[PDB]
């Protein structure tokens, strides 16, 4: 395999265990911005634009916090 | 839409039937004896009261909806017995 | 070490004094109503048949003491007088059971509903609890005997036993309450 | 087993106390008459304690001094084996998802549901009950 | 007899390949009878279809019921919808027939994704069978196909209503075959004449033929290619432990035969599917709060449910919405019979398998696939939008944003999960693996200390303690009483004993039986 | 029919001003997304709602659609009376009815 080490998964000579973290973070960035599109064309309300700002929000923050810890060394 | 819903038809009477769709209660369009005539009235009766304690001559009503209450039965009593009996007759390690 | 009082029996009575509370509860609910009802309480389309209440009580105590003739087998540690004892058992709550909904369904039939009146709420509330708890106990019966049958005998299936004995002691005495309450007292 | 049957004693007779003390005080003196409903609760408190207290007293009465009932006990005196405690099992949060099903049902009258809920407690019940008490696939 | 077998030799003198396949060996697994689940659902449906076509009139013509159902007599409907009337009505046993034919397609369905989830969290797809993954992925859409015309034969309101928008109304609206697709189709406009007598056509001869090659294909490939096995004790790359055909195989395959005949008997005499009379005959005028088709067409309708209304509209031409829908359907179909090439064109795994995969090694596929399920589920629950917001007393613009809101953030929390639990499941095997199997048996060690006594499965040091054992892609035990522990209980029936020389006699023969089986497999 | 209390919140799409009868609308029943019948009308909403997808359109405002996956409005048929005092078309749809296709509504 690409590489994790036996002491983070111990099968992992078994199978595939390992996912490139790019891959998660541009994912994450992609639903964001597909939720944010999403009120396009808004229809009469605007209590579901909350939600979806809320949901946009709370997933770049996830991102952003998991980029700048493994950025200054506190992960890895 | 938003909330409001309409209900089931078996707890009515025949006068309740008809005075329901001749003055025509929240959000139910009020239908007038002038372009729904008293005998059409009367047919609707009989048939609503016909359709709503008739016996199923197939079974157990699921519901009396389509096929959502149907798939459900599927996985729920079929699919698990038959996953039952593959444990009975097969091996497992 | 070996701290000789049982512990699932401990468990098994304290809970038992919870269930207790719980009919507490049921009692306040059917002796308020009746002080207010004048008169003629039980209302005139209700007519109560003793020729159906008294052998089924007399049947439930008969399942007392068939119970404590099962336990007597497990405390001695043979499974076979155990299981016919308990068999016998489950087929007397099962005859309660039923003649229980016999006169339920000729109640209804003629007379007393829930949505009727206060009296049939109090009587149906009061006695269908009671029923379902029958119930439970039945099918902790059958899932003690499985157990019987699937494993070795040993002081842990005779403790089960012993404490599915006395929470059948305890609804039998809710019963035996219950019916002196209800048909005699009035 | 004393100190514990002594407990539920004392608790016994300031129930059974304050219970006949209420009735008989409504009896009297009340608008119309007895109360019926704080009677009934008082009573059967009376009676909890009181089955509590009963087994206790009999299960210490033919019973010989623990360790932990014991002062001047040494740790050595406790030396031996303890019963059986169950380590990990994931059939009480099937249970609850169980439980939770029948309540849902309940709630919103939906017939099919309270059986459905109902039918998924005896399963997974019977799941907790036979855990330690299978034996090996006889093939 | 010996002398009819004695002529058969001599006539045709198999003999070699008779004992060839009569020592094939199969092993023995639960989870290898959901293909036999599919393949008998498909057998009932065949004698039930064959059944039902001397009766059946595929014809759009109109007339009158004057029939004795009464609720329908003097209506205006088809010659189909009458046939199927009659079939229920007036022909002594069709209601129950055709009930047993419902419910087997639903069997069916159901069957063929429970063995598609069975093949891809085992791994069983790998080099040398990715060819019999793509035949199984072609078998599913022909499946799904094949029992949406089904339905549709009773021409009935439900069942028009789903034709019309799902079939002509997306084939309308492509972007530039579209209404050429449609009217080649259609002959014409959506109500025409030739729609249910060539969707008998298509369902009584075509697909069938089709998916009865493909599934004579399959067999043959995975008879030829032997199956695949789990790790285990005398397991290999390769050999296959199990159970020869003759004695053992065929008789069980017969009895799980039997009993899913049983079954799908049971279920289409005493539930009640697809009332067509309660409905009327389809007509373009009516309709009703009913929608949802079969449930394994219902992601679709979900689809279509919750996505946004985004339109294009540029030089006198127009791209609708449910373009998305066909889209994103194809897209699907596409990407499911590549999987197998994707998968090892990443993980960089050209070797050839026939050991199989525990799902909780392979975390990754393991958490794709959850989410993949995670996904449908939402799709599903999302095409009952009304039935739900009615029952469950939600609101429907509630529920309509909820599956919007779902089906983007649930699939990634789903797939976090999978991979932290399976994880978590490889430490618990690694912790019984070092230390023994925990017993639930505590001590108080004089000085104060309470143990736990732990039970090795191997050998311990001088100091007893166990020596700690390597991971070999087997299951671990974690209960003393699924080890022989405490069991073997009296030797009676249920109520009354045997005698002790039997009951010991029949405990020192088992015992002797298990011990030589576990040392036969052990020690070659 | 709608009531005379209203009958100042309609907003007459802008090549459709005279096509209404006084209190009287008539639009198409076809959905413009994939061809249902648009029968759920709530009559105190003044809403249009189709059961196949659950799309809305306000009946006050040319039948726009408010939720769902519709995108169009529904087309809106002109009427008048007759010499005779029947309701009766006064001409044609100025669109196609029904879903869209590549080269127009
Ligand atoms: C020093 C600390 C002090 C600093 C203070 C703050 C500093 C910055 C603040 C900034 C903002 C603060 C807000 C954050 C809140 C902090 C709290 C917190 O995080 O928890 C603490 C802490 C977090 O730990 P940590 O330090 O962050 O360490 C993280 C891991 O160790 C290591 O993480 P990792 O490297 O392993 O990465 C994990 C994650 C990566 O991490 C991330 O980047 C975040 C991800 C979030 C969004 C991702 C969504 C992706 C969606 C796209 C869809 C697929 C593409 O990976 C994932 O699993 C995400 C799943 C994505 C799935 C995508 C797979 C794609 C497959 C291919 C599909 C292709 C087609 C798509 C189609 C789908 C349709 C079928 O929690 C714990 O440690 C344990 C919790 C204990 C119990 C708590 C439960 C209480 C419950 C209450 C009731
Ligand atoms: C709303 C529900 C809809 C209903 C759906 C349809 C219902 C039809 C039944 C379901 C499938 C039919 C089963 C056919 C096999 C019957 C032959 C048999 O009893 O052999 C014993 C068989 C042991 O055979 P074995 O191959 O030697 O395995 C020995 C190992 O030690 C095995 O030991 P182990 O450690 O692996 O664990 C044993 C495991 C093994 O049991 C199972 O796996 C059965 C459940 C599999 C269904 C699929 C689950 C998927 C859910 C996700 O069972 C449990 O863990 C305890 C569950 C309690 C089962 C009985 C409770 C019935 C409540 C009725 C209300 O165990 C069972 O199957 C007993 C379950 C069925 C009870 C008998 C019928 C009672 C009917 C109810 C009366 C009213
Ligand atoms: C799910 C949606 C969001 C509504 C849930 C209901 C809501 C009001 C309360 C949920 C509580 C929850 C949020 C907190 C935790 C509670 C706990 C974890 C368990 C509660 C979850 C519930 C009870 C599970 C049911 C969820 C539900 C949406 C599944 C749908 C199943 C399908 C629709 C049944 C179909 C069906 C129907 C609709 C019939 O009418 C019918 C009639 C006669 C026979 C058969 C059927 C039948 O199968
Ligand atoms: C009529 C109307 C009312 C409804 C029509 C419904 C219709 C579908 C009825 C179908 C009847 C159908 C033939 C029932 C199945 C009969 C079963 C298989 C009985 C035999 C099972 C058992 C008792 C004996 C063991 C079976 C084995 C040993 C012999 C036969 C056998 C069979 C049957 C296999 O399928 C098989 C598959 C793969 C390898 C070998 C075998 C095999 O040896
Ligand atoms: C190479 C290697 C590196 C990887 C290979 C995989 C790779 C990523 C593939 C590329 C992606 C790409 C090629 C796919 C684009 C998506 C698709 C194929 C475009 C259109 C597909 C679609 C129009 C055809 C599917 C059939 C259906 C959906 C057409 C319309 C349609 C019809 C015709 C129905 O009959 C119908 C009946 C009931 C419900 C709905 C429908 C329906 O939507
Ligand atoms: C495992 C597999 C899906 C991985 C595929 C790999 C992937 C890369 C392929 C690409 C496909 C694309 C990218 C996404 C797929 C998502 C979707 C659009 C796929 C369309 C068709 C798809 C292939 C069907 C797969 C669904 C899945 C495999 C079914 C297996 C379900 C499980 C394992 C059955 C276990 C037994 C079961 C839980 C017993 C209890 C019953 C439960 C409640 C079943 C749940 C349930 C189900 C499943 C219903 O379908 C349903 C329908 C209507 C009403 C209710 C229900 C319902 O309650
Ligand atoms: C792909 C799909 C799933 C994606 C989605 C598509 C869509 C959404 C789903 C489907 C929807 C619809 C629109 C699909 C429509 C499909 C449509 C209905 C397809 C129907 C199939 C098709 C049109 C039928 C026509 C083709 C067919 C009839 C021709 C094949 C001919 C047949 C099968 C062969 C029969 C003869 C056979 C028994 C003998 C073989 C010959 C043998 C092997 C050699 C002959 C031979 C032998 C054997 C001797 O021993 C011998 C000895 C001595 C001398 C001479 C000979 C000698 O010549
Ligand atoms: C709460 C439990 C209440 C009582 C339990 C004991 C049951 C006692 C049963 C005797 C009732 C009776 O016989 O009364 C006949 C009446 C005549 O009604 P009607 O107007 O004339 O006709 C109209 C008929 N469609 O029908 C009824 O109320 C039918 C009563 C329904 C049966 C009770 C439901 C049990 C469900 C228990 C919930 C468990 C959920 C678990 C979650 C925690
Ligand atoms: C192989 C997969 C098949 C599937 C998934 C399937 C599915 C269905 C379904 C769901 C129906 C509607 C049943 C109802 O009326 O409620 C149906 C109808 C019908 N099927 Fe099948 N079927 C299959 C094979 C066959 C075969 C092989 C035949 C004939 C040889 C057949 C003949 C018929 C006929 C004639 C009808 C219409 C009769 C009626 O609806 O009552 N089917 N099919
Ligand atoms: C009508 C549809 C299908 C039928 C009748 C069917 C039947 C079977 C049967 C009976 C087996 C052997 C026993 C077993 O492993 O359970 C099998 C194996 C297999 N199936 Fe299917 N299947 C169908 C669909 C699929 C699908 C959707 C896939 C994906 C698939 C892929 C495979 C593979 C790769 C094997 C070989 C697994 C192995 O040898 O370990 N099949 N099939
Ligand atoms: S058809 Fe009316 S909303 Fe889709």
């Amino acid at each position: 395999h690409t590489g994790v080490d036996v002491e983070d998964v111990p099968s992992a000579e078994w199978g595939w265990s390992h996912m490139p973290i790019g891959v998660m973070h541009i994912g994450g960035l992609l639903s964001a911005a597909f939720l944010l599109v999403m009120m396009r064309g808004n229809h009469v309300g605007h209590v579901e634009d909350w939600f979806l700002i809320g949901f946009a929000a709370v997933i770049v923050a996830l991102v952003g916090r998991n980029w700048w810890l493994r950025r200054r060394g506190w992960i890895r | 839409s938003s909330g409001k819903y309409a209900p089931d038809l078996a707890p009515a009477n025949e006068q309740q039937i008809l005075t329901a769709m001749l003055t025509g209660p929240q959000n139910m369009p009020k239908f007038s004896n002038r372009q729904l005539s008293f005998e059409a009235k009367k047919d609707i009766i009989a048939y609503v009261k016909v359709a709503t304690e008739a016996r199923q001559p197939g079974g157990y009503l699921l519901g009396g909806f389509g096929p959502a209450p149907e798939g459900m039965a599927m996985w729920i009593i079929g699919m698990v017995a038959a996953i039952g009996l593959a444990l009975w007759i097969g091996a497992r390690s | 070490s070996l701290n000789r009082p049982n512990m699932v029996s401990v468990g098994t009575i304290v809970w038992l004094s919870s269930e207790l509370m719980f009919f507490a509860g049921l009692f306040a609910m059917y002796f308020t109503a009746r002080a207010q009802a004048g008169g003629a309480w039980p209302p005139e389309p209700t007519e109560l048949n003793l020729a159906l209440a008294v052998p089924v009580t007399l049947v439930l105590i008969a399942s007392s003491f068939t119970c404590q003739m099962g336990v007597f087998a497990a405390e001695r540690g043979d499974v076979f007088g155990l299981r016919r004892w308990y068999v016998i058992t489950f087929l007397m709550g099962l005859f309660f059971v039923l003649g229980q909904g016999y006169e339920y369904i000729h109640l209804v039939e003629h007379g007393t509903t829930i949505p009727g009146s206060a009296y049939g709420s109090v009587f149906y509330l009061a006695t269908g609890f009671h029923g379902l708890h029958v119930i439970g106990g039945l099918v902790a019966f059958v899932l003690l005997l499985a157990r019987t049958k699937m494993s070795k005998f040993t002081p842990a299936q005779a403790t089960a036993a012993i404490v599915v004995s006395y929470y059948w002691h305890f609804v039998d005495i809710v019963w035996i309450a219950l019916f002196a309450t209800i048909y005699f007292v009035r | 087993m004393h100190i514990e049957a002594r407990l539920f004693e004392i608790l016994t007779a300031f129930f059974a106390l304050a219970a006949v003390v209420y009735a008989v005080l409504t009896a009297m003196f009340a608008t119309g008459g007895v109360e019926w409903a704080g009677t009934t609760a008082l009573v059967l408190t009376t009676g909890l304690t009181l089955i509590t207290g009963t087994f206790f007293r009999f299960v210490a009465r033919r019973l010989d001094t623990r360790p932990e009932d014991y002062e001047d006990a040494e740790i050595s005196d406790g030396a031996g084996e303890l019963g059986f405690f169950a380590p990990h099992s994931w059939w009480p949060i099937l249970i609850s998802l169980s439980f939770s099903t029948a309540a849902v049902g309940a709630a919103l009258w939906l017939p099919w549901l309270i059986a459905a809920g109902v039918a998924f407690v005896i399963t997974s019940v019977c799941g907790l009950v036979f855990e330690y008490y299978w034996g090996p696939e006889k093939h | 007899l010996a002398r009819q077998a004695e002529d058969i030799d001599t006539r045709y003198h198999p003999s070699a390949a008779l004992r060839r396949q009569l020592n094939k060996v199969f092993p023995t697994h639960w989870s290898f009878l959901l293909g036999e689940i599919a393949l008998y659902s498909f057998v009932v449906l065949l004698i039930t279809g064959v059944y039902l076509t001397l009766f059946f009139d595929p014809s759009m013509v109109d007339v009158t019921y004057n029939g004795v159902y009464q609720p329908l007599r003097g209506v205006e409907m088809s010659r189909a919808y009458q046939s199927a009337l009659d079939i229920s009505f007036e022909v002594r046993g069709g209601l129950f027939v055709r009930q047993i034919h419902h419910w087997a397609a639903l069997m069916f369905a159901a069957a063929i994704m429970v063995h598609l989830a069975r093949i891809f969290f085992t791994g069983a797809f790998r080099r040398p069978r990715e060819t019999n993954w793509v035949i199984g992925s072609l078998l599913l859409i022909l499946a799904m196909f094949e029992g949406y015309f089904g339905y549709s034969l009773p021409d009935d309101l439900l069942s028009g209503l789903g034709l019309r928008a799902a079939l002509s109304s997306i084939t309308l609206g492509m972007p530039v075959i579209g209404t050429w697709l449609h009217w080649a189709l259609f002959g014409g406009d959506f109500p025409g004449t030739i729609l249910i007598p060539r969707l008998y056509a298509l369902h009584i001869l075509l697909l069938p033929g089709i998916i009865l090659a493909l599934i004579g294909l399959h067999l043959a490939l995975v008879w030829f290619q032997k199956h695949t096995q789990f790790p285990g004790p005398g397991r290999t790359e390769h050999n296959v432990v199990g159970v020869r055909v003759m004695p053992v195989f065929a008789f069980k395959s017969g009895a799980f035969f039997a009993a899913i005949v049983g079954v799908l008997g049971l279920m289409g005499g005493l539930l009640q599917i697809n009332p067509i009379w309660n409905l009327g005959p389809y007509k373009p005028s009516q309709v009703s709060a009913g929608s949802q088709p079969d449930f394994y067409m219902m992601w679709t309708e979900g689809l279509a449910r919750i996505w946004p209304p985004w339109e294009f509209y540029f030089w006198h031409h127009t791209i609708p919405a449910p373009v998305w829908v066909a889209v994103i359907m194809g897209l699907v179909f596409v990407l499911l019979p590549a999987y197998p090439f994707l998968e090892k064109r990443f993980t960089g795994d050209y070797a050839h398998h026939n050991l199989l995969q525990r799902p909780r090694d392979v975390p990754v596929r393991t958490a794709i696939g959850a989410m993949a399920i995670a996904f449908y589920m939402v799709l599903t629950l999302a095409a009952m939008n009304d039935i739900i917001a009615l029952k469950f007393h939600i609101s429907l613009n509630a529920t309509t944003w909820i599956g919007r809101i779902g089906m983007v953030i649930l699939p990634p929390f789903v797939y976090f999960i999978t991979y932290r639990w399976c994880i978590g499941l490889q430490r618990s095997d690694r912790s019984v693996l070092e230390h023994g199997v925990e017993t639930g048996i505590i001590k108080r060690l004089p000085h104060g200390a309470y143990i736990e006594l732990h039970q090795p499965l191997g050998p311990v040091d001088e100091h007893g303690h166990p020596i700690p054992l390597q991971y070999q892609g087997a299951p671990l035990p974690k209960r003393m009483n699924k080890l022989g522990s405490a069991g073997s209980p009296g030797s009676g029936s249920f109520l009354f004993a045997d005698s002790a020389a039997e009951d010991a006699a029949l405990r020192e023969a088992g015992h002797a039986a298990e011990q030589r089986a576990l040392a036969a497999l052990r020690e070659h | 029919r709608i009531k005379p209390s209203d009958l100042g919140r309609v907003v007459k799409r802008k090549g459709q001003e005279s096509f209404n009868f006084g209190e009287f609308f008539a639009f198409t029943k076809v959905c413009s997304h994939l061809g249902c019948p648009s029968s759920l009308y709530e009559q105190q909403s003044y809403r249009i709602l189709c059961p196949c997808h659950q799309s809305q359109f306000d009946a006050l405002h040319f039948a726009k659609p408010i939720f769902g996956p519709a995108a169009r409005a529904l087309a809106q048929l002109p009427i008048t009376i007759d010499t005779d005092g029947y309701l009766v078309a006064n001409g044609d749809f100025v669109e196609p009815v029904g879903p869209a296709f590549w080269e127009r509504t």
